């Protein structure tokens, strides 16, 4: 889980 | 006297720092004379983040349905185009703060200053070093995308880093200027994991060379080593195999101290068998591995502390 | 995610850095409208400096006796004039580049940014705290004397130090922007040193808040303790009696964690006590002191990752 | 020791 900032 | 973290002065990086609208997707952008360069995923609402088709994303937008604000000047957007994670808006206006520039893609081991911003205001400046496991150790929040990392030399800005996310362990992951990724992430929501890391063998042995030049040789042995030994060392502390590149970049410390590189190495090897024992070096309890060797001539006086 | 110690960005003061020479001497001197102020010790050769009476020192000296150099623009200086510690040399033209600004005296324990200066070129950018002894553990080499700490509120500069010079252990001081040095220190070349120095308790209390706030828990403990109790281990340890003032300071904090204070302070006990038994706390082997409360709700995201 | 920078 990769966050898109 | 002393050594710290330092980043580079930001001024002439605040003077290209914009907002970048798209519907309801705020981030941040880098205005360099007519183009503003932005993370892709501006483009993208919360449900597109899973599963987003980029292509098929933009084609849908027109170049009024981006919005970029400097300062309180609204640009307007004349053109724009994908280039790999980015998308270059062209834009009416030269930004008359555009300082002299170069886009860089930096290597692992290497160490860059970061701008944090939000709302395309600068809010905060720290120093940091590209993990060899492709991301780095950043403090970023929501809003940060767009947030870029560079080096400084002479006054020319070399830009190697624009922030677009965060995986699981809190670490953060980004692309050079021209939108290509450092590591084998993706940008899109995706379960996605930063690999195993490693300790930068060089830099820690440029902080030791740091170190002495300030005054210290506590640490130092009357040993030595050969690569392929320290190397067996290196490999059982999870520390990056030492090079006779690494050893030959050395060299300028090693003749400013007058410690054979092998024979720092076997002080390294010793520390790392023993620990500190409660002591410390350059005022750390720990062995610290993001300074470069450049980053140590930079800031250390160029006559030893004999 | 994530935490750093992040400086304030520097562009609006590399802009109002300058180069003052007078005689052979030559470092680092603030434009701010039409002044400029730097270390009045810019007007002692290397004799001058173990028993300097600058009353005497300066009397001898007159408006073109200082150079005063901004880029490769000559500054004339038009006026002069001694205050404290500091000179204040009245020049022909307002820095056009002059910010909204405040001189400010900060106390111990407070924390802010340092652009590093040489020849009045900006070289870096580091944040760091005034210590309880009044010292900074700074990173200067000869010819930074002039270079200034300060703080952004919005987007006024708020200036609070100058730096004059480095003491034998390392450390260095200065003074605030009316030449009032931070300390018992005095502008000489004589045998000075830092007193005992203190860890700054509500600093760390602030930096475990942080932690929490951060998603990290594992420090936390089903104790708490009375402010007495405590402040027996803080003597122990070395770490500034906690007061009622900094138990009010850390209402914020202790309200979005959901932590009382004196449970935190029971945390921090026991941490002194038993150690951090391998462990890390945003990524640190030791207990951080560099941080305060305001500097933690300034980088902390303002919801807790529960 | 006191040294002025």
């Amino acid at each position: 889980x990769a966050v898109l900032x | 006297s002393g050594f710290r973290k330092m980043a580079f002065p930001s001024g002439k990086v605040e003077g290209c720092m914009v907002q970048v609208t798209c519907g309801t997707t705020t981030l941040n952008g880098l205005w360099l004379d007519d183009t503003v360069y932005c993370p892709r995923h501006v483009i993208c609402t919360a449900e597109d983040m899973l599963n987003p088709n980029y292509e098929d994303l933009l084609i849908r937008k027109s170049n009024h349905s981006f919005l970029v604000q400097a300062g309180n000047v609204q640009l307007r957007v004349i053109g724009h185009s994908m280039q790999n994670c980015l998308l270059r808006l062209k834009v009416d206006t030269s930004n008359p703060k555009t300082p002299k520039y170069k886009f860089v893609r930096i290597q692992p081991g290497q160490t860059f200053s970061v701008l944090a911003c939000y709302n395309g205001s600068p809010s905060g400046v720290y120093q940091c070093a590209m993990r060899p496991n492709h991301t780095i150790k950043g403090s970023f929040l929501n809003g940060s995308c767009g947030s870029v990392g560079f080096n400084i030399d002479y006054d020319c800005v070399s830009f190697c880093y624009m922030h677009h996310m965060e995986l699981p362990t809190g670490v953060h992951a980004g692309t050079d200027l021209e939108g290509k990724f450092y590591g084998p992430f993706v940008d899109r929501q995706t379960a996605q994991a930063a690999g195993t890391d490693t300790t930068i063998t060089l830099n820690v042995l440029a902080w030791l060379y740091a170190a002495v030049i300030n005054g210290d040789r506590w640490f130092l042995n009357r040993f030595t080593t050969t690569l392929n030994d320290f190397n067996l060392v290196a490999m059982k502390y999870n520390y990056e195999p030492l090079t006779q590149d690494h050893v030959d970049i050395l060299g300028p410390l090693s003749a400013q101290t007058g410690i054979a590189v092998l024979d720092m190495c076997a002080a390294l090897k010793e520390l790392l068998q023993n620990g500190m024992n409660g002591r410390t070096i350059l005022g750390s309890t720990i062995l610290e591995d993001e300074f470069t060797p450049f980053d140590v001539v930079r800031q250390c006086s160029g006559v030893t502390f004999q």
